[PDB]
Formats: C-alpha cells, sequence, structure tokens
RNA sequence: AAUAUGCCAC
RNA sequence: GCUUGAGUCUCGUAGAGGGGGGUAGAAUUCCAGGUGUAGCGGUGAAAUGCGUAGAGAUCUGGAGGAAUACCGGUGGCGAAGGCGGCCCCCUGGACGAAGACUGACGCUCAGGUGCGAAAGCGUGGGGAGCAAACAGGAUUAGAUACCCUGGUAGUCCACGCCGUAAACGAUGUCGACUUGGAGGUUGUGCCCUUGAGGCGUGGCUUCCGGAGCUAACGCGUUAAGUCGACCGCCUGGGGAGUA
C-alpha cells in the first residue's frame, strides 16, 4: 500500500519492463495519479519519463482506441 | 566515451535484414573504438498501435561505449536508413552488462 | 439492399443534438436520425427523450439490411448518450460493444474563449 | 554580410548592400568563360519583343555546370565566385581528375568541401543524386524536369524545392511559387537551398543601381497617349479603365495559362 | 563545469602542492579556464542568457581575486596574469 | 472507455458498467473543461483556491470532531 | 432572457 | 598571523533552469474519394451562416500549423520575468557527506551595465485553432457591448527594437538571535531492511499558532519579533505623474 519501488531499493523505473510498467496505467492508457497508487514523488516522476519513453517505442498505446 | 542505449525497430519484412545491420553496427562502433556491452533482438514484436500502418516490427536493443560522435552517425544512419522505422538512443548513467527484462 | 448482419452504430450527443448513425464495419453509412429532424426545435432538441426518439427512427430507417448486432460507439458529452442506447436495445439490436470516443485533444488547437452570459 | 550604407549622399542614402566576404576577389576562371553580347531587348527582326531591357555593365557569361554529369568522381570546391548573370554565387570545383567546373553555390557551402555526384552519393548538402534516391521531404535545389536534361527548378538566389511525396515513377514536388508538380523519379537534384540567401535584402537606393543591370525606365501606361496605351489619355489624372497590359489584355487576376501538354503534371495550382 | 582532469592539471600547474585546490593563482586560473572554454559556447548561443550569468558571475570573481591578489601581494599578481595573458 | 458486453450480460448491466467506466475515465469532466479556454491566470487562481478550500474543510472536519453541538 | 433613472437641508 | 565569514577541489544528488537540433501520438481545420440521406450549426429563444450544386454524420489517404491530455502535486527549478511530451548536444545554479586547501579575499550600492510577461514596432517567413478591428444576426428605447455566425492584424519562427504590468508574498539585499505543531520535497547517518520502522541531521517549501509587534486587519524562526550594515523611497487630496 506503499511505493513498492521504495519498498524494493530499486531507483530507476526501467522502460523496458511493461509488465511492470501496466501496473500504473489505466486500461485507458493513462497514468495513474500517485495518490491512487500509492508511489512516492520521485518514483512517479521516474515512471511517468518510463510510461512516456514506452509509448514512444509502442510497446504501451499512447491511449486504448487507435 | 558515453554510455549510450540505442533501441530500434525494424520493417518485418527487413527481418533478415536485421542480422546484417546488427554486424555493420558493431563494425562501426568498435572500429570507432567504442564498446558494446549488450546486444539482445526482441525479435517481431506486436505493436502497441500502428507505425505506418505497421502491427509488427522487429526489436533490437545494444547497450554501447561509443563516444558522442560516431553516436550521431549512427544516429543520422537509422534516419537516412528506410528499413529503420524508429529509433531511440538514449545516454545512460553506467554501462549496463545485464539482461532485459524482455529475456 | 445488400445484407451486413453485423453493423456499428455512431451516437454523436453534443450539448444541442444527437446524431446516431448505423454503418457497416466499414464505416459506410446505411441511414440516420437526428433529433432535429425528429420534430424537435431549440429547447427540446437536446434531451434525452430526443434522443431516444431519434435513435428509435434510425433503428426502424435502417431495417432492410437485416442488422442484427450493433457495437456501439457514443461521442460527445450531450444528454443523448444514455437514453440513445437504451432505445437502441429497445428497438431490438443485439447491442455487442459499447465505446466512448469522445475527442480528447493531447495538449492540441486553443479552444474559444469563454463566454460572458 | 547586409551592410546599410552611409547618407552621405542623397543618392547612397537608401542604399543596402549585401558584401560577401568568402567570394573570390580575383579574376574569374578563364576556360569557363564565353562572349555575352547583350541584346537590349531586340529580336532577331530587330523590334522590341521584351521592353525596359538595355544598356548596362558588360558581363561574360560563365558556363555554369547545371548537369552534374561527372558522377562518381568527388570534387573540392576550390572557391567561391560572384556570377553577374544570376542571382546566386557560383562555385569554381576541381574534380580529382583534373577538371575544373561551375556549380550552383548551395547554402552553407565552403572552399574545401567535398562533393559528390551520382547514385551512391553521400546524401548532404552539395550533392547530386537522382530523386529516387534522395530522400523523401528532402529539401533539394538545382531540379531537373526531364532525365539528364540539366537543372531548371530552384536556381535562383535562396530558393529551394521539397520533395514532398513519391508515387511510382513519380515524384511530387512542392515548389517555390507553392506549385505542386510531379516530376520522374530519374531527374538529378542536388542537396540543400541555393546560397546567397540574403540577396533579396539588397535596395538600390538610386535609378543609376537599376540602369546598370540593364532595365531601362518605365513609363506608366497612364502618362501615354491614347493611341499609345488602352490607358493613356485625359485631361488630368483620369482612368476609368480595366487595368490592361499595353495590349489590350486584362491585367489584373486574368490567368494566361494555357499548356495542356503539361498539364497532367500539376497536381495543385499556386492559388 | 571543467573537466575533472583539466582541474588537476590547472592546481598542479599553478599551485605550490597538488593538494593545494584553494589558492589565490588556483582559483583564478580554474576561472580564466572555464571563461576561456565558454566563450566558444557563447559565440554560437547568443541567447543563452541563464548561462551568460552564470559566465559573469566567473567574470566577477576572477575581477574580485584578482583586486585581492593585487592588494595584497603584488608580483604574485603580475606573474599570475603573465601566464594566463589578463590585460588587467 | 471501450467495454464488450460479455456473455449473459444483460443490457441493463452493460449499460451500467460503460456508465462506470466512462466516469472512472472522467471523459465528460475533461469536455467540459475544453468546451472554453480558460487563461492561465485562471486555472492558477482556481487550482489555489480549490485547494485552499479542501485544506480549510478538512481543519474544521477535524477541528468540529472535539466539539459538541447539542 | 431583458430589469435605466431618482437634487426638495436634514 | 588565525579561522568560525567568503571561496576552490574531491564524490554523488534532485529539478518544466537555459540555448540548439530531431521526433511522437491525440485533436481541430483543409484537400481527394467512398457510403449516405435532409437537415446541420447556434441560442434563454432566435436569426445571420452551412446544405439537394448534395451538407452534417461515418470511413480511407494525404497536407500543414500550433500546443503538449493522463503523470500533475499552496510539487520542482530559476535573480526576477518565467519554464511543463520524448530524445540528443552545449551549458548555468542549488544542495548533501567527509576531508584538504586559501586565509577577511566580505555585505551593500548612487551614477553605469545586463536581463525583463503581455501587448506593440521593423525586416523575412509562417498561418491549423483562437481572435482585437470589421461585417451580418439578435437583445434593447438606443446596443457602434455582453450573446450568435464569420473574420484581418496578432498570436508561431529568425533577427532587431521597445523596457512597461496588480513586473505582487502590494513585504529591498545581507547577517545574528528569539517557545512550537502538522505536513510536502530533496539529500545524508545510525541501528533492526528485524513489516517501506524509528532514531537524528542538512536544504528548500505550505498551513496553524506562542511571546512580541501592529491603528487594526494581521505577521509570527521563510517575522510585519529584537538588532546591525548599505541602498531606494514618502511628506494632505486634486491638478499630475501631467505640462
Ligand atoms: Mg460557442
Ligand atoms: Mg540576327
Ligand atoms: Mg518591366
Ligand atoms: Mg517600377
Ligand atoms: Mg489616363
Ligand atoms: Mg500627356
Ligand atoms: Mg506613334
Ligand atoms: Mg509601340
Ligand atoms: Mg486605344
Ligand atoms: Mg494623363
Ligand atoms: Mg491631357
Ligand atoms: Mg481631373
Ligand atoms: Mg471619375
Ligand atoms: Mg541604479
Ligand atoms: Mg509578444
Ligand atoms: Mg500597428
Ligand atoms: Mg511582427
Ligand atoms: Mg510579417
Ligand atoms: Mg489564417
Ligand atoms: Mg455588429
Ligand atoms: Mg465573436
Ligand atoms: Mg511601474
Ligand atoms: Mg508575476
Ligand atoms: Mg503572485
Ligand atoms: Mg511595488
Ligand atoms: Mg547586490
Ligand atoms: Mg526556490
Ligand atoms: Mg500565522
Ligand atoms: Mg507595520
Ligand atoms: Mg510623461
Amino acid at each position: 500500500k506503499f511505493c513498492r519501488f521504495t519498498a524494493e531499493g530499486v531507483q530507476e523505473i526501467d522502460y523496458k519492463d511493461i509488465a511492470t510498467l501496466k501496473n500504473y496505467i489505466t486500461e485507458s492508457g493513462k497514468i495513474v495519479p500517485s495518490r491512487i497508487t500509492g508511489t512516492r514523488a520521485k518514483y512517479q516522476r521516474q515512471l511517468a519519463r518510463a510510461i512516456k519513453r514506452a509509448r514512444y517505442l509502442s510497446l504501451l498505446p499512447y491511449t486504448d482506441r487507435h | 566515451m558515453r554510455h549510450y542505449e540505442i533501441v530500434f525497430m525494424v520493417h518485418p519484412d527487413q527481418s533478415e535484414q536485421v542480422p546484417g545491420m546488427i554486424e555493420r553496427y558493431t563494425a562501426a562502433i568498435t572500429g570507432a573504438e567504442g564498446k558494446i556491452h549488450r546486444l539482445e533482438d526482441w525479435g517481431r514484436r506486436q505493436l502497441a498501435y500502428p507505425i505506418n500502418k505497421l502491427h509488427k516490427a522487429h526489436y533490437v536493443l545494444m547497450n554501447v561505449e561509443a563516444p558522442q560522435e560516431v553516436i550521431d552517425e549512427l544516429e543520422t544512419t537509422f534516419r537516412f536508413n528506410d528499413a529503420v522505422i524508429r529509433s531511440m538512443v538514449m545516454r545512460t548513467k553506467h554501462a549496463v552488462t545485464e539482461a532485459s527484462p524482455m529475456v | 439492399r445488400k445484407q451486413v448482419s453485423d453493423g456499428v452504430a455512431h451516437i454523436h450527443a453534443s450539448f444541442n443534438n444527437t446524431i446516431v448513425t448505423i454503418t457497416d464495419r466499414q464505416g459506410n453509412a446505411l441511414g440516420w436520425a437526428t433529433a432535429g429532424g425528429s420534430g424537435f426545435r431549440g429547447s427540446r432538441k437536446s434531451t434525452p427523450f430526443a434522443a431516444q426518439v431519434a435513435a428509435e427512427r434510425c433503428a426502424d430507417a435502417v431495417k432492410e439490411y437485416g442488422i442484427k448486432n450493433l457495437e456501439v460507439m457514443v461521442k460527445g458529452p450531450g444528454p443523448g448518450r444514455e437514453s440513445t442506447i437504451r432505445a437502441l436495445n429497445a428497438a431490438g439490436f443485439r447491442i455487442t460493444n459499447i465505446t466512448d470516443v469522445t475527442p480528447i485533444p493531447h495538449x492540441g488547437c486553443r479552444p474559444p474563449k469563454k463566454r460572458r452570459v | 554580410a547586409v551592410v546599410k550604407c552611409k547618407p552621405t549622399s542623397p543618392g547612397r542614402r537608401h542604399v543596402v548592400k549585401v558584401v560577401n566576404p568568402e567570394l573570390h576577389k580575383g579574376k574569374p576562371f578563364a576556360p569557363l568563360l564565353e562572349k555575352n553580347s547583350k541584346s537590349g531587348g531586340r529580336n532577331n527582326n530587330g523590334r522590341i519583343t521584351t521592353r525596359h531591357i538595355g544598356g548596362g555593365h558588360k558581363q561574360a557569361y560563365r558556363i555554369v555546370d547545371f548537369k552534374r554529369n561527372k558522377d562518381g568522381i568527388p570534387a573540392v570546391v576550390e572557391r567561391l565566385e560572384y556570377d553577374p548573370n544570376r542571382s546566386a554565387n557560383i562555385a569554381l570545383v576541381l574534380y580529382k581528375d583534373g577538371e575544373r567546373r561551375y556549380i550552383l553555390a548551395p547554402k552553407g557551402l565552403k572552399a574545401g568541401d567535398q562533393i559528390q555526384s551520382g547514385v551512391d552519393a553521400a546524401i548532404k548538402p552539395g550533392n547530386t543524386l537522382p530523386m529516387r534516391n534522395i530522400p523523401v521531404g528532402s529539401t533539394v535545389h538545382n531540379v531537373e524536369m526531364k532525365p539528364g536534361k540539366g537543372g531548371q527548378l530552384a536556381r535562383s538566389a535562396g530558393t529551394y524545392v521539397q520533395i514532398v511525396a513519391r508515387d511510382g515513377a513519380y515524384v511530387t514536388l512542392r515548389l517555390r511559387s507553392g506549385e505542386m508538380r510531379k516530376v520522374e523519379a530519374d531527374c538529378r537534384a542536388t542537396l540543400g537551398e541555393v546560397g546567397n540567401a540574403e540577396h533579396m535584402l539588397r535596395v538600390l537606393g538610386k535609378a543609376g543601381a537599376a540602369r546598370w543591370r540593364g532595365v531601362r525606365p518605365t513609363v506608366r501606361g497612364t502618362a501615354m497617349n491614347p493611341v499609345d496605351h488602352p490607358h493613356g489619355g485625359g485631361e488630368g489624372r483620369n482612368f476609368g479603365k480595366h487595368p490592361v497590359t499595353p495590349w489590350g489584355v486584362q491585367t489584373k487576376g486574368k490567368k494566361t495559362r494555357s499548356n495542356k501538354r503539361t498539364d497532367k503534371f500539376i497536381v495543385r495550382r499556386r492559388s | 563545469s571543467l573537466s575533472t582532469e583539466a582541474t588537476a592539471k590547472i592546481v598542479s600547474e599553478f599551485g605550490r602542492d597538488a593538494n593545494d585546490t584553494g589558492s589565490t593563482e588556483v582559483q583564478v586560473a580554474l576561472l580564466t579556464a572555464q571563461i576561456n572554454h565558454l566563450q566558444g559556447h557563447f559565440a554560437e548561443h547568443k541567447k543563452d542568457h541563464h548561462s551568460r550569468r552564470g559566465l559573469l558571475r566567473m567574470v566577477s570573481q576572477r575581477r574580485k581575486l584578482l583586486d585581492y591578489l593585487k592588494r595584497k601581494d603584488v608580483a604574485r599578481y603580475t606573474q599570475l596574469i603573465e601566464r594566463l595573458g589578463l590585460r588587467r | 472507455p471501450v467495454i464488450k458486453v460479455r456473455e449473459n450480460e444483460p443490457f441493463d448491466v452493460a449499460l451500467r458498467r460503460f456508465k462506470r467506466s466512462c466516469e472512472k475515465a472522467g471523459v465528460l469532466a475533461e469536455v467540459r473543461r475544453r468546451e472554453f479556454y480558460e487563461k492561465p491566470t485562471t486555472e492558477r487562481k482556481r487550482a489555489k483556491a480549490s485547494a485552499v478550500k479542501r485544506h480549510a474543510k478538512k481543519l474544521a472536519r477535524e477541528n468540529a470532531r472535539r466539539t459538541r453541538l447539542y
């Protein structure tokens, strides 16, 4: 119920692990707020960066309907 | 000598030409004295959204220790090579020699 | 004349009017009906009942194509998002997919200036 | 360099001059010059066909290579030169086999630059390749309209043509006029814009500056007499005519293209 | 931002000890090296005002240190400006 | 906000699930936000005002918890 | 949806 | 001479700090076409406007410009103005830990110089959307306004100029001292990471409040408390920030 990344000690959310990245995007492809997901601010920023890079690399959708 | 992560996704029709691409690129970097530290071919993956009406593409990852100059010639290579449909090169804090999460 | 069986119903419900269009799965329109054409002007043109009437009229106008099931795609923020789908299912088409396709720019252009009524 | 002059005299007050310092200050390359006699606008009948031409400084034609035929032989830009016959500057280049030539100077070129023509030329400014090898979205100059005929599009100073698409054996180009024209894929082209882009910023400042370029005075039609021009005549400054050329054709907005032979290569007008 | 090796060379060539990183001539030489390096950057980035502010800060720090050196020990100041090529 | 009516899913519950999916995506809120253009000064001002009122409400709430009324 | 104005000591 | 001010070096840190270059998807608009009919669009109602010359709707493919949904946070950075997609190159500042180094090298600043939102101006481009001006419809006694339908400059870029804003935490910069509480953000140490825990210590930041201060409202360790250094500024209102 806390930030899983600071629970695990990982300090960067690598954008190549879509299995983790999916946990933090709504089914409509939007990023889930840090309030909802419980992630602390630093990892939320890192997570948003990684999500955006994955969206560029087509590993995640920019949105559900394309 | 800066650590780079190069991900480029290739037109599926050129899946046979991807090994040649990799060999010539690694030859260019090693000639420029830069070291490739990681290299893995994701194969042909489906796309989360169509690119140029293409729904599948051949992903290549490679982490290098190349000079910024030779990285820029690889930039122009990806630009003027019509098979590489999308490329992204990133500076990393350090070299990564582990195994990518998609392996 | 042409038989399509499996159709797609685009509802376009703005704050002032609801346009319901039945097409095949290729975007080829088969018919349409509007809350303004169903006999509603001004105050009443944009009410869920008006949207219901328009959807019913469109369903009846697209009858001879023999449409059995419909995808449903909803666009706009208008009141005609609810009663329109209700009226479609009451008409009898098997509603198999309901999607919101409202345009949401990912920034996008600059909206019109705010009114001062 | 766009350097305004100083108003030391009424003729120099408004003069603005583009002083490029990289231009060669010596004499042009001799073996590529030719005699270029003026005409005055007179054709072989001796009548003035194109008015408002005559006089002007004597000039010598520089055989500029608009074909870039010598392909596969790299050429180093010996120097840049002033060409009187055109708005752009030219570039004396020297191939590796000892032949010197003149080319249109592309933007950003200098002495010592390497250039090359052919299919395997490096896609860099100054080089020449067929358009089936030039990437889409490129900006080019010295565009050929027929394969091997020679460059004809985008040769003035600072102009360029954008390759917007490729459809089979044709490629679609956006020209400086805004026109959208189809050109065979094998027509050559040279990369980059044309140099001397500042050329349009120069202000002549006086009538003599125009006369130095062989541009005779231009009498307004309404100053003439009714026998001389449709606009002429009038006790005072009168008009009342729809503006027309001296030969009666309406001159404001009346389109005059009529080439159905080549209407099939125009994808969109400039309007 | 001078490279670490460049900083080491400047300290070694201007200070008494290789660990003498705080000496007045060491500081002035570091500031001069960075300013000379940044001149080329600001020849091609005229509108980089925020970086120009840091450059001006280094200019003023060098001026203050040079005034301190001059009013303290003059001979060291003269030798330093000779080795650095600063007019005053 | 795309839904798929599943096996043995009646129309009314399919519509209800679609309603809740649309609200979860918040689409109508964004459309009513984008209907007009509001200046950046207005955006900042109203964001600050909403935050201020939320803080005041919560302080009043967990302060009146320590208050007897009747 | 429209809904302007109010000079004579106190 | 000394080092506790000031500064440099060593290691890392977080960030919409800046300049340059490229690219991504969503969306509006336009162009070509396909299906497809009589409405659409708009309003408090309405009309102007668009449409049977086939609109609106829907689908395909292009073009081009501008801005970057979600993340998003009285969150972050910046001297201020301000800065938010992603990537790369150049680059400024802040901060923390341990040590070494220099040894008052400092604080302020008239005149001076630089930066300085938006509007605006000059030249050359660009122009999707929005929109002063403008035109039409409506409202009204009037309506050169609000509302509606269109629409040009301009918003966009390169360079140059303007140098003003409720440029505001209406609070000059620097330094020292003087009860607390609840957060937020960014490091760093200890142990037990024994369940993301506590225990400290730094930096910045938000709200409440104590003594004190204040005309009161209020400020309240980020003072408007107690003092020091320097600068700017005020002397009834209007005239007038005008001549
Ligand atoms: Mg409106
Ligand atoms: Mg003759
Ligand atoms: Mg003429
Ligand atoms: Mg004239
Ligand atoms: Mg006349
Ligand atoms: Mg006469
Ligand atoms: Mg005569
Ligand atoms: Mg005659
Ligand atoms: Mg006549
Ligand atoms: Mg006359
Ligand atoms: Mg007369
Ligand atoms: Mg007269
Ligand atoms: Mg008359
Ligand atoms: Mg002053
Ligand atoms: Mg402006
Ligand atoms: Mg004006
Ligand atoms: Mg302008
Ligand atoms: Mg202009
Ligand atoms: Mg326009
Ligand atoms: Mg009017
Ligand atoms: Mg208007
Ligand atoms: Mg002022
Ligand atoms: Mg402000
Ligand atoms: Mg403020
Ligand atoms: Mg003030
Ligand atoms: Mg000061
Ligand atoms: Mg701050
Ligand atoms: Mg308080
Ligand atoms: Mg006071
Ligand atoms: Mg004045």
